[PDB]
RNA sequence: UUAAUUGCGAUAACGAACGAGACCUUAACCUACUAAAUAGUGGUGCUAGCAUUUGCUGGUUAUCCACUUCUUAGAGGGACUA
RNA sequence: GACGGAGCCAGCGAGUCUAACCUUGGCCGAGAGGUCUUGGUAAUCUUGUGAAACUCCGUCGUGCUGGGGAUAGAGCAUUGUAAUUAUUGCUCUUCAACGAGGAAUUCCUAGUAAGCGCAAGUCAUCAGCUUGCGUUGAUUACGUCCCUGCCCUUUGUACACAC
């Protein structure tokens, strides 16, 4: 029937989305990766230094098919988090907007989004191929 | 034409608004289905109200939920007493009574907040104390 | 086995420099024919079920 | 020349909930007593105006803040009628405290 | 505590012997008839005299109570 | 899963820039103990040398530790984009160094006598061991300072 | 039983439930019950119940908590540090874990074992003070049922906060290991012994 | 209360005489039951109606026209 | 007895008044009244996509219609210890 | 518990044309920030304020440790004419005491304390403060006057500036 990315966990299909586009290897990772904490208020850049790109990939493709269409400064502070700022409490920062720009200009060329002439950036018909048969294979994993 | 119902529930600030019709069995929160809530460990909360009266009669009834506002674990409780109250409404509109009291009871007798909402709700804060009951640290000396 | 058990017949009231502790009336369940005053500490309803170490002293301190 | 319709918008600003809604009452009536079709009297967000501020003019003493919250009570409405009239409806159905607003609009 | 003040107790006694037959047992009718029969300023204080009124009004049915 | 089963070649407690460094930690964070290296200059270091990360301290090999040693003194050799160091544009040569160390102390004296020796306000703080950032000294500053 | 087919795939996990209200579908209320007398029908375990985590109102009347059920209370005990204020889920996560290795421990349903270990953990007498001079003295008598089945759940949990801190262990074995010794009766767990030396010192200072 | 607003208005007034400045606080409160604005009658007020009862008639009859 | 000089009741006291209370505001109830592109919802309604026995989405009063249960806010109703 | 990745739900606000306010989106930029434009005098644009605890998965594994961020060093930015006696934020370098606390003492009985975050006053910049808003959300008791105070009756008094 319909096998759509609502169905499937959000958590797996993030990490197979990652794995999908690892194998398929059309992801142009920047180069200058390893280097950005992912957060303006983090310490230190993920752990998975060879496919925490390929995940974020896939969690914005997610986000912006759930949603209408969304810009990067939604994307940072979504991807925000909170900053132990010290001996003062926690406050809750923007993340650096370098990721969050280059993943979906990486989206723009494959096709997974477009510039939303409305808004920021929104679905498109290819990101519908890709991600929708995605789900509908791992659901018959 | 088609029969829907409509029914909503209500935590502290968590509302969900849910469409009870004549169907296959579709449950769904904001798109995702009853098997996919989030957390696991509170999912089967909010299967509650599927269980209490077994699935036979959901086979012919599927409800659309949306929820807004709130935090998670106010959802989870506000998409359950949102299914009692529409399984409920329906039951009341097209099923006999006969049934639908002892839906309501069953409900109730399981736990009174299926279809009742607890009128537990904050209280304003009061200068002196961070807490709307406690005050601040005193000073003698 | 040195335990003894009985069971709440009547609450008599609160006593104690803290108000902390209660007056109640108590007959046994092994028979039904030895009643005692005694205290108890937390909150108390009729028909409660004690479990008395020693079934013999008397409640003092009495109001 | 034929009528021509306006789709125009009053808003009504006002506190006092008696008052903006005599006002209220007088426009909607009159426009009931011209026989007009139109949206309800649309009631915005009861717009509290909330400000903390000490009560001690000096600092001694326990310490007390208490505020002055406001109550702005806004409706607007919607109407389709000739200039004729609508003049009309500006020039009356007016009373200190409330400021009506007419705003020709395409809604 | 829900303890009624003098103000309710005095309305009340003032209603009853003015109005008994017409008073009954029943609260709701009694509320409602507690609008005809005076004015009270607050919805509220008028369910407060006739709450204090119906018990009276059994009270009464069942012996005399002074005053 | 890096189910090991090696042979008897583990190699303990090992001297780095003359610095004692543990085997059986993670080298990532094991490499902090090393003056003047911090975490994340410890991390980049070995994502650059494309080291193993999920190893201990004990499991690599000489020759890829003499590499990143080598990384360690040479940051502008290995992509490190200047802003991830240490003495940023220093003053006197202008070059952009890194201070390791045997020299971290060195430069921590090396500053202080030329503040001292300018009479600046902040050397002269650093001088009679007050505090030199301008913070409150009246409450705090009695335990050890 | 020839489960239900429905537009909805529910699991066969949670279709097997219809028949018998089971305690995270794997712990059943079905032959369980509190084996102390004194305890019975306030260590509430009658009524059926999936998780420990209810939105009720026991903070209301005198005894309404007493007809709450067990496990609910025993988890918001697990709540007790100063920085777990809030995370009622984390503890009842907690109470899966713990559960779940009761059951492997003893061959039978882990609620009768926590169910044994309130009642024997449970003191049933102690003293309170009396006397407001210098020479004050504790005068010791019985305790009510619901004071008792607090004190149990209190002490079995605070025996899990002394021993969760600073180590290796994990709570969750922490806490069951301490209640399966505080039911089978071993006097190696934190609780059961001082269950029993405050019931010793009401027996001596009387 | 509330019936400060509703019927107490104040005023406060500084009168500088030869020495110094005199606090003058006039408070007044009007008549409830006069002007023509919100309720005439205090919250505690009770007003009881004349029940004009009459007289009990034995005689049933109709009036037909 | 009450949170209460809150009341019952005893009375050389009676009847009163202010404070408390009463008052008002906020919060929760109302599938009931009133509505609404600055709030939403339903339309194998408009259009298009997705996966294909049909479910999920994007422009939908400005591409329409019907409504106010969720939202809002007026009038009220509701508990007064029944 | 921390770290990293991912899931990811509010309310109470506020905001410039009697002007440089709130800024979406795109771009530069590790960050800090800069940039062109958009929308908003405001239930509409910031804004579904996608906030954090929380949830899942993985790393650490009893080591004052990867907890902790104190002091200090170097550089990059904004506001202000002006950042020096660090404005603040950001980058990296350092991980000090602190293994939960003696007398003593504070606050607190249900959406409660406490954990968590946000808004706003402050304001050119500065929020460890504070008012509010919410998110998660207990235990224990429904009492007593023993301690501390307050009040009442009686009592005593040589005090009334009132112990």
């Amino acid at each position: 029937p319909g096998v759509s990315v609502r169905d499937v966990a959000a958590q797996d299909f993030i990490n197979a989305y990652a794995s999908f586009l690892q194998r398929q290897g059309k992801l142009e990772v920047p180069g200058y990766v390893d280097i950005v904490k992912t957060s303006s208020g983090n310490e230190m850049p993920p752990q998975d230094a060879e496919g925490w790109f390929y995940k974020r990939a896939a969690s914005v493709a997610r986000h912006i098919y759930m949603r209408k269409q969304v810009g990067v400064g939604k994307l940072n502070k979504l991807y925000g988090g909170a900053k132990s700022r010290g001996v003062r409490p926690y406050k809750h920062i923007d993340a650096s907007g370098s990721i969050n720009r280059k993943v979906l200009q990486a989206l723009e060329k494959i096709g997974i989004v477009e510039i939303s002439p409305k808004g920021g950036r929104r679905i498109s018909e290819n990101g519908q191929r890709d991600l929708d048969r995605i789900a509908a294979q791992t659901l018959e994993e | 034409a088609v029969p829907s119902v409509q029914t909503f529930g209500k935590k502290k600030s968590a509302t969900a608004v849910a469409h009870v019709k004549a169907g296959k069995g579709l449950i769904k929160v904001n798109g995702s289905p009853i098997t996919l809530v989030e957390p696991e460990i509170l999912r089967f909360k909010v299967y509650e109200p599927l269980l209490l009266v077994g699935l036979d009669k959901f086979s012919n009834i599927d409800i659309r939920v949306r929820v807004t506002g709130g935090g998670h674990v106010s959802q989870v409780y506000a998409i359950r007493q949102a299914i009692a109250k529409g399984l409920v409404a329906y039951h009341q509109k097209y099923v006999d009574e006969q049934s639908k009291n002892e839906l309501k009871k069953a409900f109730t007798s399981y736990d009174r907040t299926l279809l009742i909402a607890d009128s537990r709700r904050p209280e304003p804060k009061k200068f002196g104390g961070k807490g709307a009951r406690s005050r601040f640290q005193k000073s003698y000396r | 086995t040195p335990v003894t058990l009985a069971k709440v017949i009547k609450v008599l009231g609160r006593t104690g420099s803290r108000g902390g502790v209660t007056q109640v009336r108590v007959e046994f369940l092994e028979d039904t024919s030895r009643t005692i005053v005694r205290n108890v500490k937390g909150p108390v309803r009729e028909n409660d079920i004690l479990v008395l170490m020693e079934s013999e002293r008397e409640a003092r301190r009495l109001r | 020349q034929q009528q021509q319709i306006i789709k125009i918008r009053i808003t009504l600003t006002s506190t006092k909930v008696k008052q903006l809604e005599n006002v209220s009452s007088n426009i909607v009536k009159n426009a009931e007593q011209h026989n007009l079709v139109k949206k309800g009297p649309v009631r915005l967000p009861t717009k509290v105006l909330k400000i903390s501020t000490r009560k001690t003019p000096n600092g001694e003493g326990s310490k007390t803040w208490e505020t002055y919250e406001m109550r702005i009570h806004k409706r607007y409405i919607d109407l389709e009628a000739p200039v004729q009239i609508v003049k009309r409806i500006t020039q009356i159905t007016i009373e200190p405290g409330v400021d009506v607003e007419v705003v020709v609009a395409s809604n | 505590g829900r303890v009624r003040t003098k103000t309710v107790k005095r309305a009340s006694k003032a209603l009853i012997e003015r109005y008994y037959p017409k008073l009954t047992l029943d609260f709701q009718t009694n509320k409602r008839l507690c609008d005809e029969i005076a004015t009270i300023q607050s919805k509220r204080l008028r369910n407060k005299i006739a709450g204090y009124t119906t018990h009276l009004m059994k009270r009464i049915q069942k012996g005399p109570v002074r005053g | 899963s890096l189910v090991v089963q090696e042979q008897g070649s583990f190699q303990h407690i090992l001297r780095l820039l003359n610095t004692n460094v543990d085997g059986n930690i993670k080298i990532v964070y094991a490499l902090t103990t090393i003056k003047g290296v911090g975490r994340r200059y410890s991390n980049l270091v070995c994502k650059k040398a494309d080291v193993d990360l999920h190893k201990r301290a004990g499991e690599l090999t000489q020759e890829e530790l003499e590499r990143i040693v080598q990384i360690m003194q040479n940051p502008t050799h290995y992509k490190i984009p200047a802003w991830f160091l240490n003495r940023q544009n220093d003053i006197t040569d202008g070059k952009d160094y890194h201070t390791l160390a045997n020299n971290v102390e060195s430069k921590l004296r090396d500053d202080l006598e030329r503040l001292k020796k300018i009479r600046a306000h902040r050397g002269i703080r650093h001088f009679w061991g007050l505090r030199v950032r301008g913070q409150h000294t009246k409450t705090t500053g009695r335990r050890r300072a | 039983f020839t489960p239900v087919v429905l537009a909805t795939p529910i699991p066969e996990e949670v279709q097997q439930a219809q028949t018998e209200i089971k305690l995270f579908n794997k712990w059943s209320f079905e032959e369980v019950e509190v084996k102390d007398a004194s305890l019975v029908d306030y260590v509430q375990v009658r009524q059926p119940i999936f998780v420990a985590h209810t939105a009720g109102r026991y903070a209301n009347k005198r005894f309404r908590k007493a007809q709450c059920p067990i496990i609910e209370r025993l988890t918001n005990s697990l709540m007790m540090n100063g920085r777990n204020n809030g995370k009622k889920l984390k503890a009842v996560r907690i109470i899966k874990h713990t559960l779940d290795i009761i059951n492997v421990l003893t061959d039978q349903n882990p609620i009768q074992v926590v169910v044994d270990a309130i009642t024997n953990t449970g003191p049933r007498e102690d003293t309170t003070r009396v006397g407001g001079g210098g020479a004050a003295r504790r005068q010791a008598v019985d305790v009510s049922p619901l004071r008792r089945v607090n004190q149990a759940i209190a002490l079995l949990t605070i025996g899990a906060r002394e021993a969760a801190f600073r180590n290796i262990k994990t709570i969750a074995e922490t806490l069951a290991e301490e209640l399966i010794n505080a039911a089978k009766g071993s006097s190696t767990s934190y609780a059961i012994k001082k269950k029993d030396e405050l019931e010793r010192v009401a027996k001596s200072n009387r | 209360g509330q019936p400060v607003n509703d019927f107490i208005d104040t005023a406060t007034r500084h009168v500088l005489m030869r020495q110094g400045v005199l606090g003058i606080k006039v408070k007044i409160m009007r008549d409830p039951a006069k002007s023509r604005t919100g309720p005439k009658a205090l919250p505690d007020a009770v007003t009881i109606i004349e029940p004009k009862e009459e007289e009990p008639i034995l005689a049933p009859s109709v009036k037909d026209y």
